[PDB]
């Protein structure tokens, strides 16, 4: 019966997402034109491309011809573009009538939003490209990426193209509080600064994050270790730990911090990821960084591919242990 | 309409980022210009024998050799010194019960050697002797029950018994289940009424023609009565129907399963289903008496091959049919129409080889069984091949083409046969002169880890020419690997690669031969040196032999260089052990094995050591105590130590 | 009046005109001459002669009979389930009057094709009636045929022609049919025909319909491979370990339109019967592959050619 | 019916450790619309007690009465495959990675049968059918676009747990919905208080030093432990200071192993550990486990010089053997570095 958090206070019409000046100002001039040209967005995730696409599919449509005129599609499809190809024809072929009782009726082009577009080969998109042309008076498409450059030649000439620049943390903790006084959940801002900081600058992880912890522990309040333990954050005393352990020098000391690690159930990825996130923002040297850096791209490409997890933490200790034990 | 698909930024003043301009340092303003003058081809004239393994002189006269064979026949006295050193060969065989027969049998021909030595007995079958033995008793008893009806009807004018009227019969393909099935019925005067996948057997047809087989007579009971009805639509003798392949249902087939559910209701007359299916026993409800018929021996089968081949006046050697048979997985149909075009074809190498355990011996069945002799000269050899020094273009083309003709099979022809195919000694399991020999030891030993680093990088970094773990996961696992055939006419429609399959088998049969190559001129160069530390007196031999099962030195050549009977056993004994009630449910498979099957060994394992301590009977009944309902065959497995 | 193919101009009529894969020939020469012929089942590459051999067989074993006693499956035609079912089991039920040794033949070309459920129906109409029936099957890849049918077959291996026996045969064809031709057209037609010998007469019959003389330069006119010297070029300046050279020569083969596959199959092609060290030649084998498996997986652009060739030049340079 | 299964908590508020970790889950239930669950921690910490704890809070006691399916499907290369399901009429739980890199459909139509199978049942209690997928990690990448698609479109009918022991081949578009339950594995005083209960409830009395001793040896592991203690009850009916824990017989294996790499450096030594790890592998057991134990076998001999090295070998290998095919080319190929690798550093 209910619905999650994100599809819930995300804005109903045009206007309503702040931060965004010029985009959503060409928005409107091609809503009141009841005209949408082929729209594509790219911006990092969690800033409001999705919201921003909705929301002006509700205004130039009725809410009860909303989603009978728009359809949500996905490009990460297994079985090639012909699944995909084949859908959108359905839909372009597939007419409804609609009529709207506010005064407006309906412009005739439906609405494909198709995300993850940047994760699309070039003959793929060259499919894309052409069934767009053929489809180019009676469906306007919609494409969501966060990387522009990934979309060839072709599909990003004749688009109009939007950048989406991601909140600032001020922003998205007034609408963190906002969400919380609207759904009665004790929160110290403390927590919600670091579900912001935990999120990464992402408003849809934070969302996610908060509506998971508020019905984990209901009725209560928002620690931190919830928080920490939901969003997959490994702990900053276990990543101070597993420095000192390189630094030191011994192989059995560091072969405890990662059985203790891997034993404690956190992710490989994460921990390599706060290791990087560390590493790059020290007083280390040049060359340390550069060999600690290929060494956690190496052990991530491996990680991605799905070798071990301990012997991958191994290695990449092993080998910051020796950078760094190599100047003393 | 044409409206302005502007790209809109919100580019705000100032982050000294949006308005960039081109850097300052010399390094990046010091473009090289791009120059496109290549050379010249129209000059340079490609060479006969640049890119290919043409040369000026050609051979005349070396092939095309007819072969023109006029085999004389057997007398008495050879055909005997034949016999026994087969009998020698396999002094487990009753070799003398079966000459007569097949001798028999042989006595301008229009048939296969599968229906030419096709079995009329049941002791004729070689092999999967209880199985046969087993169903021949279930039909003597079908026979003795049809003549008891038929003394009742006369004289008129069964829990203890136990007599399911239906036998299913499993195993791999061409064992000899229709042989088995065959020779009974002919040995007992049974009628086979046959239901193939060949014909249309849908259940209003199969039960509206042929429901009156089982319930009634037959009108025909004295003269031709062993004929064989293939059902299809477009001393009396007892009914008996079969169903070759029964796990194979089309769409055509509309509730086959129901029917022959019916038949197994309804029937007073035996019934019979062959399949090679292993699951088939487990999807099919119903009651009825199991026989499976496992692998034959190899030994068994290799010598009724020799046999076949004596009484077609050809002697040969043991060995060559055994890798025959493991090339084919000891089918028995295939190496039989595989000896049949063989055979008559007038041999492959006259080599004679005197052994008293006389003609000349016909060795090399297996090289023209892969194609290698339409790679090789005739007076090539293999393992002549494969030991020497390769130098010239062609003989690594040939190399080439060996190496690629075994890559399609996804079979690792070095790597298998990698102990007879090194420069090294090879025996079957049962101070600075001291430096240069650890020296000499650690070239070899860098050689064969470089080796088989390159190996390790041809199965992972290289493209394999059909996808492994494709149905099932990787080799030696318990989840699946029972992937039966497609059974649907509908077509792939896939989307695979062509061009990536024969690009990678080139790829990696070039990539495996020059790294073999490189690894035993290596070894070459190293042993060329051990004169010295033999004269020096110290001899490493000892620690250079390699040490190999008894098993592999029967072929000469292995498509694998691990024993999969072993694999067979292992795998049979986990399935068994978790396919019991209580231990159905452990869902998490790894943990279920690295964490069950050890302490279940170590539990067997301690309830022997109490046993043979001459303790109490009770000490017997933990695992019937726990209610845990393991067979007793399975736990003398589990109990016997590990390997 | 028709221009006949030469590819169907010059097709053998008789067992012994078959160039390579001399002991399969052989014994199929053998089996045609004396008779009772197993069901065989000819697997090898496209273009060695499988549908020619197996159709002089079945000539060779006829006669006058071959339109009667032969039953001729491609995969043009329909060969679903039904047809195994009535079409094939009907023409081996058939009753044909031929000389003793001599049975039907029912060929089944390119068993690839066959639908795994055609397969399984047509394993006991094989067994059965091989009596009368015998079947004479062809493929690529054997292993799309299903087991049963392997159990009841012979299988017979096709191997790819030997370079001498292609230049024999282009030597025989172009004697009769008075072309004229230097060596390097030779070395050029049997280069762009990697042992096919359909590919090698109809790009020879495509050059000498174009330009009328066989020479490199007009057959790398017709083929439209990239030119082999030119990826010569490219392995002897990756042996002197140039990176600027061979990357000239490389950009200058990626504007010319030739994609990253066949690109890589060339370098390939030309390094495996280059003039180098043994070692080196396998560590290039070995990193060539490792790059084509790249170009497989869907990754492929330039910079992936060019650091291929940055791991080929610095294989030279590394100890 | 052992202490691991027979003495299974199916109650949240039997589980003795993790007490907040349950609290917050049947917190979580009482709300009635709980999301797909990623549940990972390593093996035996006790993930799959945990969703079948939530289960039984979730639906009735009816889903401890389950039953045992084959299901068959046809490949889009029209190929039949059939894989066992342990399911019930309120949840169904399918491993997906049996089917090799043709987990997709394992993951698609078989969640299209739950999906028509709630549309078809009704019962009153909750509007969707728990699907659970164990080992969601061995998942390849196409199956679990599959999955992802799957979860997107399938939602309101079912509900997906899916366990595993770590989330590093899970794609991060499943992660970004799954809501993650870390189980950690349980300390050693855990061990030792669920050993006391269990020994208690069947009738002995143990000490505490051996049950801290079996926990010591069962490296967190809490099945193992229970499977130590209940064959070191096979072995003495009195649970002595001086009870041996029976050791994993393949573990001193790999051991024997160890040995007989470190103890001899000859290519005939070489060949007699591919003999020894052929038969090893021949068990079933994983290539990463040998590899894991190899390693952590043969770092107790190294010098602290040599350990890195060692250390960034295994990892590569173990890589190159995930890439690859044949487990046997890799792991024995790291076998011969290693052994090349000492030779030249005990020589020096
Ligand atoms: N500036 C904004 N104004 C209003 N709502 C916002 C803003 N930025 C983010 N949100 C909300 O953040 C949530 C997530 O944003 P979405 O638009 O759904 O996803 P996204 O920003 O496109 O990132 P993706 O879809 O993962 S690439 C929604 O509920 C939005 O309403
Ligand atoms: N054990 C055996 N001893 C002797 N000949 C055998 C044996 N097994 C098979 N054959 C020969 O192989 C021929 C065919 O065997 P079949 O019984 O048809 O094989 P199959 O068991 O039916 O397996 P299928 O039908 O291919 S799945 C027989 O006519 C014999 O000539
Ligand atoms: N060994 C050969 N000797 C002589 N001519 C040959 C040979 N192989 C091929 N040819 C020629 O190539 C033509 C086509 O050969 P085919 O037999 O049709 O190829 P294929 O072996 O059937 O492989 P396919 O049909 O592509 S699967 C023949 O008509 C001959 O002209
Ligand atoms: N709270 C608990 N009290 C006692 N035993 C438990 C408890 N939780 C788990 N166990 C036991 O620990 C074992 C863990 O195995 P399992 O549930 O499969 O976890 P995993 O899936 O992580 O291996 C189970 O067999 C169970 O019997
Ligand atoms: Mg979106
Ligand atoms: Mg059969
Ligand atoms: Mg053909």
């Amino acid at each position: 019966k209910p619905v999650p958090w994100v599809e819930k206070y995300r804005p109903k019409c045009v206007d309503e997402v702040a931060f965004q000046e010029e985009v959503v100002a060409v928005l409107k001039k091609s809503l009141e034109g009841a005209d949408l040209p082929n729209l594509l967005f790219y911006g990092p995730p969690g800033t409001g491309k999705t919201s921003t696409i909705l929301a002006a599919a509700r205004e130039l449509f009725g809410p009860e011809l909303f989603r009978l005129r728009v359809l949500e599609l996905n490009a990460s499809d297994e079985r090639g573009i012909q699944v995909v190809r084949e859908k959108v024809k359905n839909f372009a072929q597939l007419t409804v009538s609609g009529s709207r009782s506010d005064g407006k009726p309906c412009p005739p082009f439906k609405i494909v939003i198709l995300d993850e577009a940047d994760s699309m080969t070039s003959a793929a998109q060259a499919a894309l490209r052409r069934t767009m042309e053929k489809e180019s008076k009676t469906t306007r498409f919609c494409l969501i990426c966060n990387y522009v450059s990934r979309i060839i030649e072709p599909l990003t000439s004749r688009c109009s193209k939007f950048r989406f620049k991601p909140l600032s943390d001020k922003i998205q903790q007034q609408r963190l509080l906002d969400i919380a006084k609207k759904e009665n959940v004790k929160i110290s801002d403390e927590g919600i600064a670091y579900l912001v900081k935990v999120s990464e600058g992402d408003l849809r992880k934070a969302i996610t994050f908060l509506q998971s912890a508020t019905r984990l522990t209901g009725g209560k309040e928002i620690t931190e270790k919830v928080i920490t333990d939901i969003a997959g954050v490994i702990p900053a005393e276990k990543i101070d730990g597993v420095f000192a352990a390189c630094q030191s020098g011994s192989f059995d000391k560091l072969e405890a911090v990662v059985k203790d690690l891997i034993d404690e159930g956190h992710a490989a990825t994460q921990l390599v990821n706060q290791l990087h996130d560390v590493v790059v923002e020290n007083n280390l040297s040049d060359k340390q960084k550069s060999i600690i850096t290929e060494k956690l791209a190496e052990v991530d490409k491996c990680l991605a591919d799905g070798a071990d997890e301990h012997l991958q933490l191994i290695s990449l200790c092993a080998t910051v242990m020796q950078q760094l034990s190599q100047n003393c | 309409s044409f409206q302005r698909v502007v790209h809109v930024q919100q580019k705000d003043d100032g982050c000294c980022l949006w308005h960039l301009k081109p850097p300052s340092c010399p390094l990046l303003t010091k473009f090289k210009e791009l120059n496109t003058k290549v050379i010249d081809l129209s000059k340079c004239g490609i060479a006969l024998g640049e890119f290919s393994t043409l040369n000026s002189k050609l051979k005349s006269g070396n092939s095309a050799a007819v072969f023109m064979r006029t085999r004389k026949e057997f007398t008495e006295e050879v055909r005997n010194l034949l016999l026994e050193e087969i009998r020698w060969s396999n002094p487990e065989f009753s070799l003398k019960k079966y000459f007569p027969l097949l001798l028999k049998k042989q006595i301008t021909e229009d048939m296969l050697w599968t229906e030419k030595y096709q079995p009329q007995t049941a002791s004729e079958l070689i092999g999967n002797e209880l199985a046969i033995k087993k169903l021949h008793s279930w039909l003597k008893d079908w026979k003795r029950r049809a003549e008891l009806e038929e003394r009742q009807n006369l004289k008129g004018k069964e829990e203890e018994s136990r007599l399911c009227n239906t036998v299913l019969i499993t195993g791999p393909t061409g064992v000899g289940k229709t042989a088995a099935v065959y020779a009974c019925a002919q040995e007992l005067g049974f009628k086979i009424f046959e239901v193939n996948a060949s014909s249309q057997r849908s259940g209003r047809q199969i039960l509206s023609q042929l429901k009156e087989a089982t319930q009634s007579h037959q009108v025909d009971k004295q003269g031709v009565n062993s004929q064989k009805p293939c059902f299809f639509n477009s001393k009396n003798a007892t009914s008996l129907i079969l169903f070759e392949e029964v796990d194979v249902i089309f769409d055509e087939d509309a509730g086959f399963l129901n029917a022959i559910k019916t038949f197994m209701a309804t029937t007073k007359r035996p019934v019979i289903l062959t399949t090679s299916d292993p699951t088939f026993s487990l999807m099919f409800d119903g009651c009825f008496e199991e026989i499976k018929f496992s692998t034959p021996s190899l030994l068994n089968v290799a010598s009724y091959l020799q046999m076949i081949c004596l009484t077609e006046n050809f002697r040969t050697d043991v060995k060559d049919f055994v890798t025959l048979l493991t090339a084919n997985t000891c089918d028995i149909r295939k190496s039989i129409l595989y000896l049949q075009f063989w055979i008559r074809s007038g041999g492959g190498v006259l080599e004679e080889r005197p052994l008293t355990l006389l003609p000349k011996c016909d060795s090399g069945c297996a090289e023209t069984l892969f194609g290698l002799k339409n790679i090789f000269s005739p007076s090539e050899d293999l393992f002549s091949f494969l030991k020497h020094k390769i130098t010239m273009k062609e003989e690594w083309h040939k190399f080439i083409q060996l190496l690629t003709e075994f890559q399609m099979r996804n079979v690792d022809f070095l790597y298998s046969n990698l102990e007879f195919i090194l420069p090294l000694p090879v025996d079957t399991i049962p101070t600075t002169a001291g430096k240069k020999c650890s020296a000499l030891v650690s070239h070899c030993l860098n050689s064969l880890s470089e080796f088989m680093d390159n190996m390790s990088f041809l199965d992972a970094l290289l493209t394999d020419v059909r996808e492994q773990n494709k149905y099932g996961r990787n080799d030696f696992s318990w989840t699946n690997g029972k992937v039966t055939s497609g059974l649907c006419d509908e077509f792939s429609l896939e989307s695979n690669d062509g061009w990536t399959s024969q690009s990678s088998g080139e790829l990696k049969a070039a990539a495996e031969a020059l790294s073999f190559t490189k690894c035993s001129s290596a070894i070459s160069k190293a042993l060329e040196t051990l004169n010295s530390c033999k004269k020096l007196g110290r001899d490493p031999t000892n620690d250079l032999t390699f040490y190999v099962s008894q098993k592999r030195n029967n072929v000469y050549f292995s498509q694998s260089a691990a024993n999969l009977d072993n694999a067979w056993k292992r795998i049979s004994v986990i399935k068994s052990v978790f396919s019991s009630r209580s231990l159905l449910y452990v869902g998490n498979r790894q943990a279920s094995i690295i964490e069950y099957l050890p302490t279940l060994r170590n539990i067997c394992k301690t309830e022997k050591l109490k046993e043979q301590g001459k303790s109490k009977r009770r000490f017997l009944h933990y695992f019937e105590g726990i209610h845990l309902d393991i067979p007793k065959e399975t736990v003398n497995t589990l109990a016997a130590d590990f390997p | 009046h028709y221009e006949l193919p030469w590819v169907e101009k010059y097709r053998p009529v008789k067992l012994n005109e078959i160039v390579g894969n001399e002991d399969t020939v052989s014994r199929l020469e053998v089996f045609a001459r004396e008779g009772n012929v197993p069901n065989i089942i000819i697997a090898g590459p496209p273009g060695t002669g499988k549908t020619t051999s197996i159709l002089c067989l079945a000539r060779a074993l006829l006669g006058p009979a071959l339109k009667d006693a032969m039953l001729e499956l491609n995969a043009s035609n329909d060969r679903g389930i039904d047809v195994v079912r009535n079409k094939i089991k009907m023409f081996a039920q058939q009753k044909v009057t031929l000389p003793k040794g001599r049975h039907k033949i029912i060929i089944l070309d390119e068993a690839d094709s066959m639908t795994d459920g055609a397969q399984q129906a047509l394993r006991r109409t094989m067994e059965i009636y091989s009596k009368t029936t015998r079947f004479a099957l062809a493929c690529n890849a054997s292993d799309k045929i299903i087991e049963p049918i392997q159990s009841r077959c012979a299988v017979l291996r096709y191997t790819k022609l030997t370079d001498a026996q292609i230049l024999t045969r282009l030597m025989n064809v172009i004697e009769k049919e008075r072309v004229p031709y230097t060596d390097d057209g030779l070395e050029a037609i049997i280069f762009t025909a990697q042992g096919d010998m359909r590919q090698a007469l109809n790009n020879l019959q495509s050059t000498f319909s174009g330009f009328g003389f066989i020479n490199s330069e007009n057959v790398f006119k017709v083929c439209d491979e990239p030119h082999p010297l030119l990826v010569k070029e490219m392995i002897q300046h990756c042996v002197n370990a140039n990176i600027d050279e061979a990357y000239k020569i490389l950009a200058h083969l990626w504007h010319l339109g030739y994609s990253p596959e066949d690109i890589i199959g060339n370098i390939f092609r030309v390094c495996k019967t280059f003039q180098m060290a043994e070692y080196l030649k396998l560590e290039f084998i070995k990193e060539i592959g490792y790059t084509h498996m790249k170009i497989a997986e869907g990754v492929n652009s330039l910079l992936q050619m060019a650091g291929l060739l940055a791991r080929l030049c610095q294989k030279t340079m590394a100890p | 019916s052992l202490w691991v299964d027979k003495y299974r908590p199916c109650s949240l508020g039997r589980l003795d450790y993790h007490k907040e970790q349950a609290a917050q889950l049947r917190n979580l239930v009482q709300c009635g619309d709980f999301p797909h669950l990623l549940v990972y921690g390593p093996s035996g910490a006790g993930k799959k007690t945990r969703i079948m704890c939530i289960l039984r809070e979730l639906y009735g006691v009816g889903v401890e009465k389950l039953r045992i399916e084959h299901q068959t499907i046809t490949t889009p290369s029209k190929k039949k495959i059939e894989i066992s399901t342990i399911a019930s009429n309120y949840h169904l739980e399918v491993n997906p990675s049996d089917a090799g890199n043709s987990d997709r459909v394992v993951i698609q139509e078989m969640l299209k049968t739950v999906a028509q199978s709630q549309q078809l049942e009704t019962n009153s209690q909750r509007d969707f059918k728990v699907v659970l997928l164990t080992e969601v990690d061995k998942l390849t990448k196409d199956a679990q676009h599959a999955l992802r698609r799957t979860m997107e479109k399938y939602m309101s009918t079912c509900r997906l747990i899916l366990c595993c022991n770590s989330t590093s081949k899970v794609i991060p578009p499943i992660r970004s919905r799954c809501l993650a339950v870390r189980v950690p594995a349980p300390s050693i005083e855990d061990i030792c208080h669920v050993l006391s209960t269990v020994c208690k409830k069947e009738g002995l009395n143990l000490p505490s030093q051996l049950a801290h001793r079996l926990a010591e040896k069962s490296c967190r592991n809490l099945r193992k432990a229970l499977l130590m203690c209940e064959a070191c009850r096979v072995q003495q009916y009195p649970f002595t200071a001086d009870q041996e824990i029976p050791e994993t017989d393949w573990e001193v294996y790999l051991r024997e192993t160890a040995n007989a790499i470190v103890s001899q450096q000859t290519p005939q030594r070489l060949l007699e550990v591919r003999g020894r790890l052929y038969e090893l592998l021949t068990h079933c057991i994983p290539p990463e486990i040998i590899m894991k134990g190899l390693l952590s076998e043969l770092l107790h001999n190294c010098d602290g010089q040599l350990k890195g090295e060692v250390a960034q070998m295994a990892a590569y290998y173990e890589h190159r053997l995930q890439l690859g095919s044949k487990a046997i080319y890799h792991l024995e190929a790291f076998v011969a570095k290693f052994m090349a690798l000492y030779k030249k550093f005990m020589e020096d």
